[PDB]
RNA sequence: GCAGUCAAGCGUUCAUAGCGACAUUGCUUUUUGAUUCUUCGAUGUCGGCUCUUCCUAUCAUACCGAAGCAGAAUUCGGUAAGCGUUGGAUUGUUCACCCACUAAUAGGGAACGUGAGCUGGGUUUAGACCGUCGUGAGACAGGUUAGUUUUACCCUACUGAUGAAUGUUACCGCAAUAGUAAUUGAACUUAGUACGAGAGGAACAGUUCAUUCGGAUAAUUGGUUUUUGCGGCUGUCUGAUCAGGCAUUGCCGCGAAGCUACCAUCCGCUGGAUUAUGGCUGAACGCCUCUAAGUCAGAAUCCAUGCUAGAACGCGGUGAUUUC
RNA sequence: CUCUUAAGGUAGCCAAAUGCCUCGUCAUCUAAUUAGUGACGCGCAUGAAUGGAUUAACGAGAUUCCCACUGUCCCUAUCUA
RNA sequence: GUGAACAGCCUCUAGUUGAUAGAAUAAUGUAGAUAAGGGAAGUCGGCAAAAUAGAUCCGUAACUUCGGGAUAAGGAUUGGC
RNA sequence: UUCAUCUAGACAGCCGGACGGUGGCCAUGGAAGUCGGAAUCCGCUAAGGAGUGUGUAACAACUCACCGGCCGAAUGAACUA
């Protein structure tokens, strides 16, 4: 029989299946299209999430009701020490698609890259690049014709970079090695920028500037094995039903006699692919910068980090982007930060944003202090010492 | 609403200097004259409210939108003043709306005025007491 | 509806009673409808303040029982959050008795009344107290 | 940007932070966290609590 | 149930704007009959609940054509099922009816979808009351009240999860194929303007918000508390004190972390080809004609862009590959 | 006055757990009531120990409403064994 | 012991410490909990749950077979010293 | 398939004319070819209905049959399957 009452479907069928991404460093699929009119330059870089924090800023939007008045605004923060060129990828336009024709490395890796090759470093022989380096002997004799081999052929050029995993609080020792395609100009300068990076690190203020709307590209926290009810967004059913509440009640006609791709099952709840876009960048912030966390309207000489340090994070000694509002992933979690696709021109975007101010009380708790100096100007003097 | 409904009245002071009354072309004592004012309205369904002011008055003050030409409810009006037997001027309204609006220009808009000018004594002649 | 409202939580669904804030004879006001809400099969319609709901008034003068009219939520009760960053509420929900128009069939409130209500109506602000 | 103070504690609330509340009587309350709040819900009188800023005057402590 | 054909007539005037008698040709299988082919060593009956998908005879939304289309509003039709189609009072209801919001509250199918999915209000066992019937036992497509809703561990399907083999191992990628997504409204302003005698009264562009849907996220606010984290309280037991036990987490306040809410915040791309329809050039047919050749535009359409998975028998680049 | 059968439904009661028509009609209660209550009664097919009407108290009986209450619901989340 | 109490809760005498174990902490369950604002809108129906609860003092309606209805309703108070 | 027109100039297109008794008779509040009935004659003609439409309150004003100018070879109507 037809349905009874009309509702719309639960669930976007354009995000499956739902199962956990191949891996934790979820893949950037698209780049920006190349406009060769400009400098050879980065269209991607690495990060790491550390955690969120709460902002005001004054509004300029006229004709709305907050017009230069003061929002506040949540956002997050990613810890992007700069990152190191250590190859270049070269791939060509063929009738079955893109297709890598060389890679050729920097002569020389941090261990803590060679480490991404090895899943028992500390028992191995690290022979890991050894005998690819000698072919740096005398001149570079063998790598030359292969960037010539690029140069001829390779519709596009990637520059392989890595992430400085040691310069961050974490357990991991282990870099994150990724392709950024260089958007450049002649696929040439685009070849020889990378020879003149390798092991040359790029920090970020090259790539994202204040305002630029970008987009995040991580793998979703994971949930484990879900039900239907909180994994699709079902209908709890009645408490007299029995055999469970957590459920869909008719998991389908009799005919088709088969379970149809399109019925709400239970199972895999996060641990996905996202693609997220139009983050406005809220502030670039410089490591080799005291006063991260101050604002032309604060100014209080803090960092960005709060007290008691990003919780299950640590804190920020490095380069660090930070965007307004959420991004797909977890805290420590390794974060593709792309380019945006197109030129958006909203206006909500193309607005000039300045920090009044940035909150860095405890989120371990209720916290009640922006630096240990005004808890104490507050508090006194107390038995322990001082 | 924006719309005269009854047809009301104020007796309004006003001088004129010294030159000015020289040209009325009637005897004419003083140079501080009384203006006794109604302000009518133009809906055919308040006419009773204007043949109501046309007989306690001498004269009258005929306002023509200058975009929207002489209309049928001017057209109307006229014939209930020209019965009562009553002198007309004319004040051609509302041109600010001829620049911006219509773009006019100044042969475009003096044009406009004659066409209404010849319009109204049209009506002026056919019906003015002979 | 003179102006635009920016979204505030809602707190007052259908069947829900707020006491009637104005000198009109009503002593309370029982929401049925709110103006301007959507559809979604099994969602009841509810209203925040600042909104046009559809009432009747359980509580007070005959001249206003049996009838339905319409209504603007003057406060809330239930914590929403502005834009600047605070989480608000009001001791009680209250709302006065309006026309379509915006009028305000009352002749002054009592009781605070929320900021984002009476930008939205002037009507409403004209008799209004202390706002915000 | 002014801070406000918890109208409880007289601790200070930072943008976003905490809770407002309007009486009846049009009188305005800030509470820094919910404990405050749940406090003063439950009519605690702050000058008995031990922690807010005003029982430390009442009790002229570090002062 | 729905749709044609002829055109007397309605439409002041005028057959076909919108309608349409007397006749007559059809379509549909959500109606009810007619049959009795399958099932009586048994295919779980109504309705709702839940959820997915499909149909179009389209209620709304896009773009259009017609009008007895001035505007506003409405009607008739075209492409069109992309997307939505609701909250309640009475009823077991399907149906009905009314209140009310709404852009709209369109009709249907999938074993009159869906009972090892629920419910069990109705129907339809046995208990019992009434009314009419009956000599009686009892009967009623009359009323009424009580009345056990069973199994999945197997196969397949669906959801997620591993995996042998390919010389070994590791890293970076390609992209076949499949999937795909956004939706709709209001206020300002344009404008008391076009139009209109008046009454009334728009639209494109711009601005601010909002609805439904989606994917995430937890700075905040809120909820949760075995952090049994700190405090508080009763009863009893440890001779008192200190400090504890027991009271199935003894109870109360607060409670961080985690989990989480349109109860919280952020985010949801733009190129092309088309439909209808409007055109250009232009014959057929010395004219005309958007069409016959050729061609411009052009829709919530489609194809891509983007997004999701990645063929476990599709692929590329790359590193290191066992002294004894 | 009369016919069929002997009599010809009185006192009461009612769309009642008894009314086909029927979601009866009128009043009331609700924004809205096929529900409830009060009325009406040519009552398909009420009615006097086949007991009629009424009744305080009682009732794990059927039914309607109100206050309090609340995860029944909006609309879900969370913790424990 | 508490307490009106052979209630419940803790203890002494006496008895028992027996129910296959270990590690994990997904979905769905069964059993036990809590919940912002709203408060039956959910449903055939308030099913289930929630609210109430002892005792002292106060106050207590229609109706009634005068016995009741009654803990009606409804207020106040409660430790320690 | 049947019937028509054409080098004595058709069909098409363009272009000129489309008159005079006469506002023809009965009507009509008005009706001058053009709401409607009845009449359907004549004159002057290359031809021009007592009117094919549009129009008016009624005339006016355009329009068409009809005639002609132009061009120069074929063309028109009604049926069948
Ligand atoms: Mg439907
Ligand atoms: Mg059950
Ligand atoms: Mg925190
Ligand atoms: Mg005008
Ligand atoms: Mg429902
Ligand atoms: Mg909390
Ligand atoms: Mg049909
Ligand atoms: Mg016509
Ligand atoms: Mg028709
Ligand atoms: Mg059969
Ligand atoms: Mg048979
Ligand atoms: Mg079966
Ligand atoms: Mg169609
Ligand atoms: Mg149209
Ligand atoms: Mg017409
Ligand atoms: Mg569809
Ligand atoms: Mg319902
Ligand atoms: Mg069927
Ligand atoms: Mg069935
Ligand atoms: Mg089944
Ligand atoms: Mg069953
Ligand atoms: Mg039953
Ligand atoms: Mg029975
Ligand atoms: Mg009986
Ligand atoms: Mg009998
Ligand atoms: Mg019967
Ligand atoms: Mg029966
Ligand atoms: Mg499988
Ligand atoms: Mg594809
Ligand atoms: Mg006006
Ligand atoms: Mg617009
Ligand atoms: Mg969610
Ligand atoms: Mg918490
Ligand atoms: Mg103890
Ligand atoms: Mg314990
Ligand atoms: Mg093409
Ligand atoms: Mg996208
Ligand atoms: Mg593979
Ligand atoms: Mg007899
Ligand atoms: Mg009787
Ligand atoms: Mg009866
Ligand atoms: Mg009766
Ligand atoms: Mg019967
Ligand atoms: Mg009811
Ligand atoms: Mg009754
Ligand atoms: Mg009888
Ligand atoms: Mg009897
Ligand atoms: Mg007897
Ligand atoms: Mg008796
Ligand atoms: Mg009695
Ligand atoms: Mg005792
Ligand atoms: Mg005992
Ligand atoms: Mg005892
Ligand atoms: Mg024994
Ligand atoms: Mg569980
Ligand atoms: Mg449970
Ligand atoms: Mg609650
Ligand atoms: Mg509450
Ligand atoms: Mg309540
Ligand atoms: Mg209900
Ligand atoms: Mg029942
Ligand atoms: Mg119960
Ligand atoms: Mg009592
Ligand atoms: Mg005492
Ligand atoms: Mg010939
Ligand atoms: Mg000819
Ligand atoms: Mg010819
Ligand atoms: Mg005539
Ligand atoms: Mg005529
Ligand atoms: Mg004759
Ligand atoms: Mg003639
Ligand atoms: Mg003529
Ligand atoms: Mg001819």
């Amino acid at each position: 029989s037809h349905r009874k009452y009309e509702a719309p479907r639960h669930g976007h069928l354009g995000f499956l299946p739902r199962k956990r991404a191949a891996s934790i460093r979820a893949r950037v699929k698209a780049f920006p299209k190349d406009d060769r009119s400009k400098p050879v330059a980065l269209t991607s870089f690495l990060g790491y999430k550390a955690g969120m924090t709460t902002i005001v800023r004054d509004l300029d939007r006229p004709g709305s009701k907050f017009h230069k008045r003061e929002v506040v605004e949540a956002v997050t923060v990613v810890d992007t020490p700069p990152v190191v060129v250590v190859g270049v990828v070269g791939y060509v336009e063929t009738p079955r698609g893109l297709r890598s024709l060389t890679t050729v490395w920097a002569e020389h890796l941090s261990d803590e890259v060679k480490r991404r090759f090895y899943k028992n470093w500390y028992k191995s022989k690290k022979k890991a690049f050894t005998k690819y380096s000698a072919k740096y002997a005398q001149d570079g004799a063998g790598i030359e014709r292969e960037l010539a081999r690029i140069k001829k052929y390779a519709s596009v050029v990637r520059v392989l970079v890595h992430t400085q995993i040691r310069k961050t609080p974490l357990a991991q020792k282990k870099a994150h090695l990724a392709e950024i395609q260089l958007n450049g100009g002649s696929i040439s300068e685009k070849v020889d920028w990378a020879r003149e990076h390798f092991e040359k690190t790029v920090a970020v203020d090259s790539v994202f500037e204040q305002n630029e709307m970008i987009d995040a590209i991580a793998v979703t926290k994971g949930h484990g094995f879900e039900g239907v009810t909180h994994r699709w967004g079902t209908k709890k059913l009645p408490r007299k039903t029995h055999r469970g509440l957590r459920k869909v009640a008719c998991i389908g006609a009799w005919h088709p006699a088969h379970v149809m791709w399109s019925v709400a099952r239970a199972g895999q709840r996060g641990y996905h692919s996202r693609t997220s876009i139009n983050h406005k960048i809220y502030r670039v912030g410089k490591g080799d910068d005291e006063a991260n966390g101050a604002t032309s309207f604060d100014r209080t000489k803090k960092t960005i980090t709060p007290m008691g340090g990003f919780v299950h994070y640590g804190e920020i000694k490095n380069d660090f982007i930070m965007v307004k509002g959420c991004i797909p992933g977890n805290r420590k979690r390794i974060v593709t930060l792309r380019k945006s696709l197109y030129t958006n021109t909203s206006r909500k975007a193309l607005e000039e944003v300045s920090l009044k101010w940035i909150d860095t009380a405890s989120k371990f708790g209720k916290g009640r202090f922006q630096t240990p100096a005004e808890k104490h100007a507050f508090m006194g003097t107390l038995k322990k010492d001082l | 609403r924006g719309i005269t409904i009854k047809s009301t009245a104020i007796s309004l002071y006003s001088e004129m200097s010294d030159e000015d009354v020289k040209e009325i072309k009637q005897k004419t004592d003083g140079n501080s004259f009384l203006i006794n004012l109604i302000d009518s309205p133009g809906h055919v369904d308040f006419s009773s409210e204007v043949t109501a002011a046309l007989r306690v008055t001498d004269g009258a003050l005929v306002v023509v939108d200058t975009i929207e030409g002489v209309c049928v409810q001017t057209e109307t009006v006229l014939r209930q003043a020209l019965g009562e037997r009553i002198k007309p001027v004319v004040v051609i309204n509302k041109v600010d709306r001829a620049l911006l609006e219509l773009q006019v220009s100044k042969e475009d808009l003096y044009q406009t005025f004659a066409r209404t000018v010849e319009s109204v004594n049209v009506i002026v002649s056919t019906y003015a007491d002979e | 509806a003179q102006g635009t409202k920016f979204r505030i939580s809602l707190g007052l669904p259908v069947g829900a009673i707020m006491n009637c804030a104005d000198n009109s004879g009503a002593r309370n006001l029982y929401i049925i409808a709110v103006k301007g809400s959507g559809s979604r099969l099994n969602r009841l319609p509810a209203a925040s303040l600042g909104d046009m709901v559809m009432a009747t008034v359980k509580k007070g003068k005959p001249e206003l029982r049996k009838k339905v009219m319409p209504a603007i939520v003057v406060r809330q009760a239930k914590s929403w959050r502005r834009r600047d960053g605070v989480f608000l509420y009001f001791e009680d929900n209250a709302g006065v008795i309006a026309n379509p128009k915006g009028e305000m069939k009352g002749s002054a409130i009592t009781g605070p009344v929320g900021k984002e209500c009476a930008d939205l109506w002037p009507r409403v602000a004209s008799n209004s107290g202390v706002v915000v | 940007m002014k801070v406000e103070i918890d109208s409880f504690s007289g601790a200070k609330i930072y943008p976003g932070r905490g809770t407002l509340f309007v009486r009846g009587d049009s009188k305005i309350f800030r509470f820094q966290n919910s404990k405050s709040a749940s406090l003063f819900k439950q009519r605690k009188n702050p000058r008995r609590i031990a922690w807010t800023v005003l029982f430390r005057k009442h009790h002229k402590k570090g002062i």
